[PDB]
Parts: structure tokens; C-alpha cells; sequence
């Protein structure tokens, strides 16, 4: 895999994973329970630069998805199970505006990397006609 | 020493051959996936080797024509 | 080694040098000179060189160089096929038998002249002389030998000419053209003793000795 | 020979590129089937294996060659390359581990390198024909 | 001789490396604290035209092994996540660099084809 | 300087102009004309023109030119190899030794004629004659020298022809064809005297004296 | 059969036939040059 | 004017028509025919055709034409440098010195033939003749001049052959091939006279007087 | 009519058929054959075939065919330019003078042979001959006429050869080669008669009788 | 059938094979060989091969094949055009006439050789021979017939050589070169006997008997 | 029995023609309104037929080149 | 000759002129009292073929407006689209003739 | 010779400069008090064709001493704006489209001339 295709493809993968996390947040906002019974903790991705040994630059890797540890806004329904003493359901802490902006920006970055890939592919296929 | 037409010609043909060999090794390593080598390097060196080949061919044609013209005159 | 480049340049160009350089490198010079000289005796051509004499010399030199070609084949065409010998030791191994063949026929003072005018320094041994000096010396030596053989061939036909002319003029034939009388006598001498086999065998024997 | 020993490497590499090409297009074609488990092959290791061993394609048998009119038919044949699983990101509830972006960037790369191989063979063969005229 | 093609050749090669650098800037246009990098073409090209080490290289079976200045891009509009990739700047630079790569390809094509035309 | 255009353009044209003008500009004219005239004597051709005498003449001219070509090499090919000389000073640096060589053989008066039919003004020294004057003067002088050597070569075989004819007449050979009688004696004379060695040596020693 | 295999085969055979024909041309030319001399 | 199309289209085709029309419209016909006839005298070739006689002739005719080419340069090339002249008046400007030269060389009655057979109208002066009638007239007159020179060339070697044959006949030499003895004397007469300089110079002088 | 389709598709192919068919349809068969035969007489080639005789024949054929070319011009080209004629009427308009010209030169018995072996039915007049019959018949007649001229040209040089040989061996010069003595006399005879004018004028005037 | 699919690919390759196979499979080998041999006699070529003999042979073979071409046209082209025949029965419909023509011309012993070496069994009738056998037999027979004709054409011109040489020797014209004297006599031998018409007519008659 | 490679060329030409004819009749049937046949199937078969036809054209070009070269050896 | 391209060349020139006229129509679609114009393409083409190197007829109006303006925009839009398409057709036809003439030639 | 290509070439080059000038307008479509510039193409092109494209190289001695025109008119505005800016967009828009089209036309003409010479040569 040529280096520049690898860089832009890693960008594409990272953007797809970021958009997926944003969609999962925006979809499970207002979700009382998980499988076992616990709040849905809002999810974020971690972007880090790739190619750690060598040139210190190139590509983006989204290893280690993490959780946004904000204090998980509460509501009061003291007849609902999943409510502790001081009946307080846990109610995922997803901020819809932030997630919508994340989706928009991720789509735009995805487009930019796709279209870098197209430009580079044309560049290389033209290089193959060097001379002849 | 002396101009050594045989030795000089041998050295020139060796230069042609090793330029071709260097280009071929580079292309081999590029298509095998070995990192490093860039695509433009491959194409440029391949074309350079081709131009060296063509120059050698033209020199050969001119020398062969010269030899066959000299070795045909009636004495 | 060479790389699908120069190989099939040096080969096709070597085939181009074949007819002149390689044929006059080995034989077919002595044989062709001797055949032409024999044609000068016995009168007219009567042997179509573009058709017969050149081909006869070609066959004779094939026979003559059967040993050197066999040794070349043994030293190169076995090893050089697919393994362990690649166009550098092949070249010197295949040069050795031809070079010994040429050195074995070269007059020992032709090489002297061609070294003394190529400004070559000392030549250590017989193997130290290069092809540069070996080619013209071999050609000059072979010309000398061809003229010697032609002279010996001219001896008996000259004898027949003079004896026939003497007989004609002594018996009173004042002014007959003895050449036309002698020509069939030339044929008779040349065929009764089975002359062609003697000539080709003597050439073949003397060519390497 | 010695014509098909110098051109052998690029020929084998280009055929292997075509084989990886239909592997990747099988990935693309099964984009939305459930439980597909996208496949791929390692090109460098497989190319070294091809050069050292040969073709040795595994699995394939045609009918016999008797007098004409005996309806030739063939079994299902597959190259000896060992298909490797592509390590998935983003589980998707239906087993399908075909990520459009990964498969598609690999498709474009493989296409470009196949074209490069075609260019290299064309150059070598034009060189041969330029020697011989 | 025939290193008269060197300049453009190396120039072209340098442009390609630049692309990677610029491409990385676009890839990491969202990561926090990337500090967009770039190189200056003219000085880098001059230095390379003016100009890793060899290992144990006796006969084979000893495993030979092979061993630019990435300058900050001074930013504008600070963004609180350390990312200094002003994507607009990088888009303009990428377009221009792709164009100059095409120009170099055309120049090598012309020099090589002139060479080939003289040779037939 | 030139830019790998006209370089490798003038190179190929120089190669094309090589076989005719360069060979008939350096040597191999005297040698080949003297070989042709020796072939006129001794009877028939009896030595193949298109291969062997041409090859031997090429080898003789290479050996004679080796000092000239070595000077040209040390004055161009090293200093033209990438440094301070690129096919503009290469041309004149290489021409000067060849020009001196050709001047050393030109007849003193051929130069005069060709200068006087160029309307060239007065010339100061041998360095003032241009190649335009120097080619045809050298060619004409070479033809004269070749014909002089031709005399020296015809003399002894003319002696043999006449002495054989006189013996044959005095003896009373009415009309024996003395040419066939004298041909083997011509070959004999040319082989005992060791004529090929000493002839090529004489040409060489003549050619730079 | 693979398509790239078919074209590589095409070109290999074409080059081989060209080389054989050129070699025969050189040999025939040498034969005629030998047979056109004077004896 | 013309526009770097048809200009540079007439140029390349003019260079195509060069080798025949231009080398056989100026000189090099008389000179080469005299050289060939001279070579028929003195026996065998004794000068390689395609190389030494042809090259020497090319040099010589360049030397005769240098004044006409000088005038053609002054009247075409210098003004054709961008200014007041481009291949329309330039044509006859460059023709006029050449036409003057050819008229000054043509027979005064070959023009009559090639005019009367063209149905051409009555001519006022030398300037009114067209290139059309001028070419074949010049060629035919030049062939006449070449054959006159050739006859004069054959004179003295004819003298030598006759005197040699007569001496042999008086001495009683019934059947000696007088050509063999006479050939070295032919070269004799051709070198003591210093024949190459005289002949080259006399051709040049005859060609303009 | 044709529409810059087939037009300029038949023009370019007309030009490719030009050099052989059209130049061997009109003249330049007779002229070239006569010049070649003349050149066998007068000794060696001694005239640059592909240079002077071909060009002289081209000019001669231009002049001979000029009335035909003018009639074709006036009857075909200008009427073909823009008005009432387009490449079918043009064909007979341009052929009629050419067909008449070839009829006037054909043997009155070649047409018979080719018409009878082409199964052609009775021919009403000279205008009923098809081009298919008239081409090869004209070629055969032209070959006959050229060989007739050839013998008639050979005659006087045969006279010179035979008289020189008779005088030589009558005087006792038994075996001096008469060709070598005769060649200057052949050139002398052909120059005193002003042979080139007589020849080319007679060829031209024969070619319309 | 094919649908402007592979058609017009097979057609264009058929046009490619036209010049060689279809002019070396029908006629034009015998005629062209006879013309070449005729030029071998009559001394020098002096007939422009690339144009006149080739053109005359091509016209003569067209006139000979007008019946065969007519039958192939009538039974292939008219039906192959749009209806009931298209490149499937077109081949055999067009081959039967050509086969009949080729069989009528074959020497009866060549078919024997090529059937005995192709390992084919006994052949019942004239038709049983296939193309794979018919072609080499036809070309061998055509060569045989062409050389029989050509050597019978030589015989009279060598008679002329005999008589002229013997007369010159009888008169004692010692070494007058009888070829030069014979050449004009060969020419009138070939024109008084009405040579070209008789030759073309005999070839056309022989080519269907 | 025998291969008779002219028969092999005939077989190749028949294959090419039959494939093109099949694609043409499928387009025939589809545009005629015949139910069944799909548009993507039509286009795919037309694509394959086009590739086979260019196969035949390239083989033609190289066979003609080969024949024009074997007719150049001097004999 | 080489007047075999004359018909399409003059047709394409007249098409360009009609484009200019219709653009002027669109531009003056608001100026009071404009009295929209046009040319008859067929008649003008025949007139330029018979003689060589154009009266501005008045487009007959519908739907009065009290500003005198008679550019009825819908008709002008359709005619402008038609003229542009016919111009592109003329380009393709001339291109095909020139392609053919230069294909036959080399 | 080979100055036939000069005219078109100059035109092409001048077109490029105008693009820059025009581009400046677009880039300064809102900077206050800009006072849009433009150049008169015909007069500047004729001036270049008459004379050409002033500078002097460094000392003409040996190396190691390291030796080494279009008047911008003002666009008459319409629609004043109380920031001085007289770049009226619409005019710049149409000028940019026209300049781009005529630059392409110059490229096509120059390419046709170069192709003509190359076709004649080969």
C-alpha cells in the first residue's frame, strides 16, 4: 500500500468510526437502561497520529474508544426500577447539539479525505505515463 | 595504457547492463511492497534505462553500417 | 552479468562479424588461396567458385576445426548451459582452444613484428599474447603457408608444361601453341593419381601437423 | 527458457494482482450480505511463495478429451493462495465485516499497482523488441 | 552524463514527499494538538541537489539493513485544542503542490522524449 | 556548452561520417592501395579483397594510429569525462594531434594548391592551415605516396617476368606463354624473401619514418 | 485462461519468433557474403 | 510571404532534392567523370570509388563553388535574416549568380536544342533563358566537357602502351602480355609528372578559366 | 460528382501510382533504355546513372510530353476547376490526348495481339481501343523501339572496335587489348559528332516522328 | 453467421494476404521468372524491373485470368452479395475455379511427391487432391515450367555467343572481348524475330495450352 | 486427431461472432418488450462482447505483424 | 474548391448571431417599449448561401403590458434553448466533416 | 525566424497578468477604499508587440563575483458605497469569465500553431 493511500484511508476509517460513535450517541440519547441495567454512558473517540516510529507524522488512528465521564445527568422517577435510594434514574448525558455538529464535521472531513484520495490517484496514474 | 577499444566497449556495455539491472531491482522491490522507493523513482529510472538502451542500439547500428561499408569496397 | 539488454546485442553483432572476421580468423584463407592457385594451373576456372570451390573450402574447414569446436563445446556448451559458468569464464575457456589453434600455426616472427609495432612491452609466455597481436600475425603466417602450398602444387604442372613444350619443339613442331596440348595432360596427371583426395588430405594434415 | 525467466517475476506479480483483484471485488459484492467475513491475501508473502514454488493451484478437474461431442464440463477451481481474514473494526450485528472504506481504498491501490505492473511488462517487452530491429 | 535529468527528477521526487506531509495535515485536520507541519521547497531542493550508512556488506547472507526538515507552519486563529491546521491554507497548498507535480511530470516527459527523438 | 541534445546528435552523425571520411582521412588509403597493387602483381587476385586484405589493412592502421589515438584519448576522453571539457574543446583538443599527424605526411605542394584555390590569404604557420585545406591535400599526397610504393613493389616481379621471357626466347621457346611459367616463380620469390612480413613492416616504417 | 496470461504469451512468442528470424537473417547474410567473394 | 509552414516545408524537400539535382547542377559531374575515366586508364581501380575519389570530388567542387556560394550567401542568407527578403525575391536573388555561372559554362548550342524542342519563344539575352531550358543544357554541355577531358587523359597512357608493345614486338617477344609490363610505367608517367596535383588543378582551372 | 470523400482519396492514390505507372506510360522507358544501351557502348558506366541520366531523361520526357500535358491542362484542369466538370467527364477529357499520343506510338500489331488475347470483340476504329488493351501494347511497342535504337547506336562503336583490333594485329601487335586502345577513340568519336545532342534530339524527334 | 462482427476483420486480413499469396498462387511467378532469365540473356538488364517488366507481367496475368476471375466473381461475389452465400460457401464456390485452373497446370509428378510425403492415401481422381497438397505441387510445377521456358530462351543467344567468339578466334582477333560484339547482335536477334510479341504470345498460349 | 491451427483461428472467430450475436439478440429481445430480460444483464453481456471483440482485433493486429515479419527473412 | 464546409459554417455563424439577438431580448426584457425582435433562420441561411455575407423582424406579441414591452419571456426561453442546441449540433456536424476530411488525408 | 509565435504568446502572457489583476479585484471585493484596477488589453498588447517586456545584470566579469511595465488604469465605478470600495462585483464577474475564455482561446491558437510546425517537421 502506497504511503499516501494509507494516510488518507486511515483518515477515512477514523472519520467513519467518529461518525458512527456520534450516531450511536444521537440515537440512544434518552435511553433509560443498558443490557444489564446501567446508564448508557456517552461515547467519544480518541484521535491520535499514526506512524509513531518514523517522521512523527502521517495518518490518523482512532484506537481506544473511551467514554465521556461527565456526571451523567439524573432524573427523578422513584417507582422505576434502576432508581437507587433517592430515586434517581441515570439518563445518558448526550448533548444533541454537540453530536449533530460532530456528524456534520465528520462528514465534511470524510469528503475532504475521499477527494484527496481521488486527486492522488489521478496524480499517480499520470505518473505512470512518464515519457511514454 | 592505451585506448583499448575492446575494453572500453565492454565497460560501456556493462554500464548499460547495470543501469538496467538497478532499474529492474528497484521495480522488483516496489511491486513486492518493500517500503521506501517511490513510484516516480521507478518510472524515471526505468525510462532512463530505456534511453540508455536506445543510445547503445543506435551506436551499434551506426558501427555495424560503417563496418559493412568498409568491408565491401573492392580493392 | 548482462541483463536482457546487451545480451542479444553482442550476439547479433557477433553474428554480423561472423563471415569476415571469424572465418578469416581460423581457416578458409589457406584453403581458398590454395584452391584458387590450383585453378590457375590446369588452365581456366572450370570450377564455379560462387557455386563449388567456396563450398568445398567451407566443408573442408568444418572438418579441420571439428577438434577445436568439439573442445569449445566441452568447455562451454556443457557448463554454460543453465549453471555455474556465465559469460566470463565461458569467454576465456572458449577462447583457449581457438587461440591455441591459431598460435600453433603462426610463424614465430610474425608475432614479433606485430608486437614491435603495437608498442607492446614484454610478452611473458605464449599465452600472454593478446588477440590484438594474434590476429594479423596469424593472417600473415597463413598467407605465407598458402603461397608455399600453391608453389608446391605449381611444381608438377610447370614440369608438364615445359616437358610438353620441349617435346613439341624438339620433334620439329616449330610454332604450335603448347598450352592447348598441355591442358588435357594436366587433367590426366590430376585425375590418374586421384589428385583431389591427395590435395584435401595433404592440406588437412599440414593444417595442424 | 531465458525469455520467460526474466519476465517471469512481473508476469507472476501481475497475475497475483488480478487474483487479489477478484478477491477484493468479492469483498465489495458481498457488502451487505449477513455474516460474510471479508477476505484478503498478503501480496508480498504470496508473491515470494509463487516465485519459489510455482502456481500449484489447488482444486480443479476438467472432463476427459475423448472423440468430439462429449460435452466438456469443469469443476470449481480456486487458486492455491490461502485467503486471510481481514481484522474488522466496528462490529455490525450481522457478522458482515466488510468496511466500504477499507475495501475500497484497497481496491484502488490494487488497481493502481496492477496498472504499474502492466507498464513494467510493456517496458521490458518494448525493450526486447527494440533490440531485435 | 545523463544526470542532466537529475534536477527535475529529484525536484519531482521532493514534491511527492511534500504531498504526504500536506496529506497528513488534511488527515489530522481534526485531531487535537497536531501542529501542522510543512517544508520549504526551494531551500530543501537546493540542499538536496548540492548533496543510511553501509552495513556489513561482504558476501550475501548477512541481512543488509537500511537506516528533510519538518518546519512548523505558523498558525492563525487559535482553536483551544492545539490543532493549528487551518484547513483552508492546506487546501490551497495541496492544490498548488499537485499542480507543480504535474508540471514536473510534463517537464521530465519532454526531456525524456526529446532524448528519445534524437535517438531514432 | 551543449545539452544532451546536440550532444548525442553530433555523436551519431560523427559515427555515420566515420567509415568514409575518417578512414580516408587518417590512413588505410595508402595501405589498401599498396595491397591492391601487390595483388596486381603475383598474377591473379588470389587473396580475397572483401575480407582478408581489408581486415589486415584495418589492423595495420589501428596499430599505426595507436599513438595518435592515445594522444587524442589523454587529451579528450579523460578531460571530456564530465569535467572542464564538453564536446566543444573536445573537438579541437582532439583535432590538434590528428592535424599534426596529417601535416607530417602531406606533400609540401598539395597544401599550396588547395590553399591557392581557396583564395585563402597568407598563412603564418602549420597551425594556420584549416581542416578545409588539410583534407584534400592529405588525400592527394597519400595517393602519390601509394603509387610510389607501388613502383617499388612492381620492380622485382617485373624483373622476374622479363628474365623468364628472355630465357624462354633464347632457348627457342617459340610462343610458350611465359606468364604461366612466371607466376609460381613470382610466388616463390615473394615467399622466400618473407614478403608479407617485410612488406607490412616497410609500409609501417614508411608511414611515419 | 487468464487474459494477462494470454497477452504475455502473445508477446513472448512474438519476441521469440522475431529473435529467431533475425538470427537466421544474420546467418543467411553471412553465408551469402562468404559465397560472393572471388576465388 | 510564407509562414513557417510552407517555409520549412520547402526547406526539407529542398534538402531532399539536394543530393541529385544540386550536386549535378553545379559541378561534380565533369570532375567525377574525369576521375572515373582516369581510373579506367592506369589499369585497376587503384582508388576506392565510394570513398576517396568521391570525397575528393566533393571537396574539390565545394572549392570551385565557394565564390558562387559566397555571392549566394551575400544575396540570400544575410538579407533573409528577417528583413526585406523572404523566399520570394530571395529565390531569384540566389539563382542569379548560379545562373550566371551555368550560362558561362554551357555550350552555346545546347541551349538551342533544349529551347527549340520546348517551343520556347525567341530569347532577347542570356538573362531571358529560364531554369527549365538551362538545366538540361548545362548537363549536356558538361558531359561533352567531361568526355573531352577524358580523351585528353587517355592520350599519354595510350602512348606508353603502344611504345611498350612495339619494343616487345621488335625484340621478338611474341606472346608477352605487354599490359603487365606497361602498368608500372603508367603509374610512372602519372607520378613523376606529379599527376594528381596537375589533374586536380587543371580541372579547377578548366572549370572557370 | 464526388464530395471531398472519394476526391482527395483518389488524388493521393493517383500520386502513389504516379512514379511507376505514369512515368512508364508516357516515355522514360525508351529514353532510359537507350541511355543504358549507349552506356554499354563507349566503355564502362562512366556516367552516374541514378544521378545524371535519370535527371536528363526526366527533363527530356517533360519536354516531349509538354504538348500532351498542355492539352490535358486546358481540356481537364481549368474546366475541372469549379464548373461543369467533376472527375468523370474529366477522366475522358484528360485521357483523350494521352490515348491519342500512345496510339501514335504503338506498333500496329501489338494492339492486335493484346486485343485477341483479351477476347476483345471487333474494334471499329482507333478510338475503340480500351486503355486495358492500350497500356501493355504500348509497353511492348516501346520496348521494341528502344532496342532498335539501341542496336543502331551500337553500330559505330562496333566499327571502331573492329577496325582498331584489325589494325593492331595486322601490324603485328598480336595481343595488345583492343578495348583499352579503343576506349579513347570511342570517346573521341562520340565527342566530335557532338554525340549527346544528336542522341537526345533524335530520341525526342523520333518520339513524335 | 458473422454479423459485421469478425467479418471486416477477416476481410482486411484477406487484403493483407492478397499481394504475396494471391500473386504467388495463381500466375506471375512463371512470367516473372521468364522475364528475369530473358534479362539474364541479352547481356545487361536495361529494362526497369520495378516498373516495366513487373507491370507487363501483371497485365499479362490479368489477361490470362480474366476467365478464372470471371467465374469466381459470378459464382461467389454476386451470390456473396447480400443473399444465400456469406463467407461459408463463398470459399468453396470461389476455390473450385482456382483449383481447376491450378490442376490444369500442374506437372503430374509433383502431386505424387507431396501426397507420398503428406502420408495421404491413394487418390481416386483429379479432384481428390486437396489444397494442402495442391499448393506446393503447383508452385514446384510452375518453377519447373518457368525454367524449361527460360533455358530454351537462352539457347539461341548462347548460339550467337558461340558463332561470334569462334569467328573472332578464326580471324585471329586475339583477345577482342566477344561479349561486347555479341550484345548488339543479341539485340537484333531479339527484335528482328519480333521478340516481345512472340514471347508474350507464347507465354499466354502455354499458360492454357 | 489434429489441431490444424487454422481451425483454431476459425473456432476463435466463431466464438467471438457467436458472443456478439447473443448480446445483440438479447438487446433485441429486451427493447422489443419481452418480459424476463433485465437491463443490467443486457449491459453486462454487451460489455463482455465488446471486450471479446477487442480481443479478436488485437490478435488480428499481432498475427498480421508476425506474418509481415516472417515474409522479410531473405532466402 | 473547399467550399464544402460553407453551408454549415454560414449556418453556425447565423446561429451565433441569433444567440446574440436572443440574449439582447432577455437583457431588455424589462425596458419599457422594447418590441422584441428575432430573425428567420431558414430564410437568412438561404439568403447567405445564394449571395454571401439580416433584417431584424419583430416577434409578433401576445399579452400586452402597458409598458410597451413585448418580450414574452417564455417564448424567448424556449427559443434560446432551441438556438443553443442547434448551435451545438452545428458544431458537431462541422467537427464531423473536418474529422472526415483529415481522416481521409493522413 | 520563429517569431510568428511571438504575438499570440505575448497575448497569452498578458492575459495571465490580467487574471492576476482581476483576481486581486475579487480578493478585495470588500476591503474599504480599494479602488478597483484594470488594464486596457489592446493598448498594452500593442505596446508589448512594438517594444517588448527594464533591468541590467550584474558585473560582466568572471563568476565568484556572483553576478545576477503594465500601467494599471482605474475602473470607472457605479454605485458608491461609503467605504470607498468601487469593486462592483458584476462587472468583475463578467470580466473574469471573458478573460478566462480568451485565455483558453489563446492557448488553443498557440497550440494549433505549435502543432502545425510539429506536423510539418515529422
Amino acid at each position: 500500500l502506497l504511503n499516501i493511500f494509507d494516510i488518507a484511508g486511515s483518515a477515512l476509517a477514523a472519520q467513519s468510526k467518529r461518525l458512527n460513535v456520534a450516531a450511536s450517541n444521537l440515537a440512544n440519547a434518552d435511553s433509560v437502561t443498558g443490557p444489564d441495567g446501567q446508564p448508557y454512558r456517552a461515547k467519544q473517540v480518541v484521535f491520535q497520529v499514526d506512524a509513531a516510529p518514523g517522521q512523527a507524522t502521517g495518518g490518523v488512528k482512532v484506537a481506544s474508544v473511551i467514554e465521556s465521564q461527565a456526571p451523567e445527568k439524573l432524573v427523578y422517577e422513584p417507582g422505576n426500577p434502576l432508581a437507587d435510594a433517592n430515586g434517581y434514574v441515570k439518563m445518558p448525558n448526550v448533548d444533541v447539539v454537540g453530536e449533530m455538529v460532530n456528524t456534520m464535521s465528520a462528514s465534511r472531513s470524510y469528503q475532504a479525505n475521499i477527494e484527496v484520495l481521488n486527486t492522488v490517484k489521478s496524480m499517480m496514474l499520470k505518473t505512470l505515463t512518464l515519457g511514454q | 595504457s592505451t585506448v583499448s577499444f575492446a575494453g572500453q566497449l565492454h565497460a560501456a556495455l556493462d554500464r548499460i547492463s547495470d543501469r538496467q539491472a538497478a532499474a529492474r531491482v528497484q521495480a522488483e522491490k516496489f511491486t513486492l511492497g518493500e517500503p521506501g522507493i517511490a513510484l516516480n523513482d521507478v518510472m524515471a529510472d526505468m525510462q532512463k534505462a530505456s534511453v540508455s538502451m536506445q543510445m547503445g542500439i543506435q551506436v551499434r547500428n551506426k558501427l555495424v553500417a560503417a563496418y559493412q561499408e568498409v568491408m565491401s569496397m573492392q580493392v | 552479468s548482462w541483463s536482457l539488454s546487451v545480451q542479444t546485442l553482442v550476439f547479433i553483432t557477433s553474428l554480423t562479424f561472423l563471415p569476415a572476421i571469424l572465418l578469416m580468423m581460423t581457416s578458409f584463407t589457406r584453403i581458398i588461396i590454395v584452391f584458387g592457385l590450383l585453378r590457375n594451373a590446369l588452365g581456366t576456372p572450370s570450377a564455379p567458385p560462387n557455386q563449388v570451390l567456396l563450398g568445398l573450402a567451407l566443408f573442408l574447414t568444418f572438418f579441420i576445426m571439428s577438434p577445436v569446436i568439439d573442445k569449445i563445446y566441452v568447455d562451454a556448451y556443457q557448463p554454460f548451459s543453465e549453471q555455474k559458468i556465465s559469460m566470463q569464464e565461458a569467454l576465456d575457456k572458449g577462447a583457449q582452444p581457438l587461440r591455441a589453434f591459431m598460435l600453433r600455426q603462426t610463424r614465430e616472427a610474425d608475432l614479433a613484428l606485430f608486437a614491435r609495432l603495437a608498442n607492446s612491452g614484454p610478452l611473458q609466455g605464449p599465452e600472454a599474447v593478446p588477440m590484438r597481436i594474434l590476429l594479423p600475425a596469424y593472417v600473415t603466417s597463413e598467407l605465407k603457408t598458402a603461397f608455399q602450398i600453391g608453389f608446391t602444387i605449381f611444381i608438377p604442372f610447370l614440369i608438364i608444361d615445359l616437358v610438353i613444350a620441349s617435346v613439341l619443339m624438339a620433334l620439329g613442331m616449330m610454332m604450335v601453341p603448347p598450352a592447348t596440348i598441355a591442358l588435357p595432360f594436366k587433367l590426366m596427371l590430376f585425375v590418374l593419381v586421384d589428385g583431389w583426395q591427395l590435395l584435401m588430405g595433404s592440406l588437412a594434415q599440414s593444417f595442424y601437423s | 527458457d531465458r525469455l520467460d525467466a526474466a519476465l517471469r517475476f512481473q508476469q507472476e506479480a501481475l497475475n497475483l494482482r488480478a487474483q487479489r483483484q477478484e478477491i477484493l471485488a468479492a469483498n465489495i459484492a458481498n457488502a451487505d450480505t449477513p455474516g460474510y467475513q471479508a477476505r484478503d491475501i498478503d501480496f508480498a508473502s504470496e508473491l515470494k511463495k509463487v516465485m519459489v514454488r510455482g502456481r500449484e493451484e489447488t482444486g480443479g478437474v476438467a472432463l476427459t478429451l475423448t472423440s468430439s461431442h462429449h460435452i466438456p464440463a469443469q469443476a470449481v477451481s480456486s487458486p492455491a493462495v490461502d485467503l486471510l481474514y481481514r481484522v474488522p473494526d466496528q462490529p455490525s450485528l450481522d457478522g458482515n465485516t466488510v468496511d466500504m472504506d477499507r475495501e475500497r481504498t484497497q481496491f484502488a491501490d490494487n488497481s493502481l499497482k496492477y496498472q504499474m505492473g502492466l507498464t513494467v511488462l510493456g517496458s521490458q517487452l518494448k525493450g526486447m523488441m527494440n533490440v531485435l530491429q
